[PDB]
């Protein structure tokens, strides 16, 4: 399962 | 910005047996960026209903895709894979070398 | 024995041809099991292996929602990175990301990964301690400071030690008849004369899974590393892989050459000679 959405670069 | 030209392998899923159904594979790898044009050729002509794997990439960030279609080899029909990419001046054709 | 789960993200701008495309694919070892493509008619996380289909609606909704959010964030990040490098709006650029976990045979976490590349070059990577970052240049340092303030490393560490390992355990159990079945290579040796005095010996391996394999030629028990042509391991299309190793031998010296094959699906490692 995917990781939670991360912060923008 | 660095670009990488595709490696190309043309081969069949199973060992070639004239008259028996099989799959024809064109595997392109090591290229960057990911835009690529791949056609499968029967005696010289584009084949319809060719599918391809989803886009992934290798440890070194270069992309790879597998293009395939079902087919039935004869001694007559000659097959090839035609690849175009930004690194390539003209489309590159690799023939299926059976043995 | 050991196993891995990896997700691979690619975000690709295409100026003048719509918004950047975001593609996600998930693998367990060498088996793809999910995909998401933001160009799809109805964008969603979709199954690519049978053993994942049984997952419930909350699974596909969570995975699709995260992926939809990622589509927009990666669009933001491409704009940001274009600025970090003073690049113009005309060119197309690519963010790639890989992350996931390796587990040993007990299912315990061996290590986690998260790393990113911009236009094919290493950009930022989470260090093995799952706590600090390696930035490749002063552009990546900005991303690093953003991610420290966002506590990215702590979230990824929690994921890599929690969900990643747990769901990998669960995937390995549900797909155990394929993911934990090692298919041995079918092998044979071929002989292609080149001239009156030399010929090519080619050692073939077909139908094996996983892709990891060792194919080597020996001359009088000595490895022919420099002189062996190895093709890249290629997929057959039916989950299995193929590979060959080839060596050019003086005609009449064939039986001094042995092909050696190690693969997890083999009872014993193999030694093969050309059989005329």
């Amino acid at each position: 399962t995917v990781a939670a959405s991360g912060h923008s670069y | 910005m660095i670009q990488r030209t595709p490696k190309i392998q043309v081969y069949s899923r199973h060992p070639a047996e004239n008259g028996k159904s099989n799959f024809l594979n064109c595997y392109v790898s090591g290229f960057h960026p990911s835009d690529i044009e791949v056609d499968l050729l029967k005696n010289g002509e584009r084949i319809e209903k060719v599918e391809h794997s989803d886009l992934s990439f290798s440890k070194d960030w270069s992309f790879y895709l597998l293009y395939y279609t079902e087919f039935t080899p004869t001694e007559k029909d000659e097959y090839a894979c035609r690849v175009n990419h930004v690194t390539l001046s003209q489309p590159k054709i690799v023939k299926w070398d059976r043995d | 024995g050991s196993h891995s789960m990896r997700y691979f993200y690619t975000a690709m701008s295409r100026p003048g041809r719509g918004e950047p495309r975001f593609i996600a694919v998930g693998y367990v070892d060498d088996t793809q099991f999910v995909r998401f493509d933001s160009d799809a008619a109805s964008p969603r996380m979709a199954p690519r292996a049978p053993w994942i289909e049984q997952e419930g609606p909350e699974y596909w909704d969570r995975n699709t929602q995260i992926s939809k959010t990622n589509t927009q964030t990666y669009r933001e990040s491409l704009r940001n990175l274009r600025g970090y490098y003073n690049q113009s709006e005309a060119g197309s650029h690519i963010i790639q990301r890989m992350y996931g976990c390796d587990v040993g045979p007990d299912g315990r976490l061996l290590r986690g990964y998260d790393q990113s590349a911009y236009d094919g070059k290493d950009y930022i990577a989470l260090n093995e301690d799952l706590s600090s970052w390696t930035a490749a240049d002063t552009a990546a340092q900005i991303t690093q400071r953003k991610w420290e303030a966002a506590r990215e490393a702590e979230q990824l560490r929690a994921y890599l030690e929690g969900l990643c390992v747990e769901w990998l355990r669960r995937y390995l159990e549900n797909g155990k008849e394929t993911l934990q079945r090692a298919d041995p290579p079918k092998t044979h040796v071929t002989h292609h004369p080149i001239s009156d005095h030399e010929a090519t010996l080619r050692c073939w391996a077909l139908g094996f899974y996983p892709a990891e394999i060792t194919l080597t030629w020996q001359r009088d028990g000595e490895d022919q590393t420099q002189d062996t042509e190895l093709v890249e391991t290629r997929p057959a299309g039916d989950r299995t892989f193929q590979k060959w190793a080839a060596v050019v031998v003086p005609s009449g010296e064939e039986q001094r050459y042995t092909c050696h094959v190690q693969h997890e699906g083999l009872p014993k490692p193999l030694t093969l000679r050309w059989e005329p």
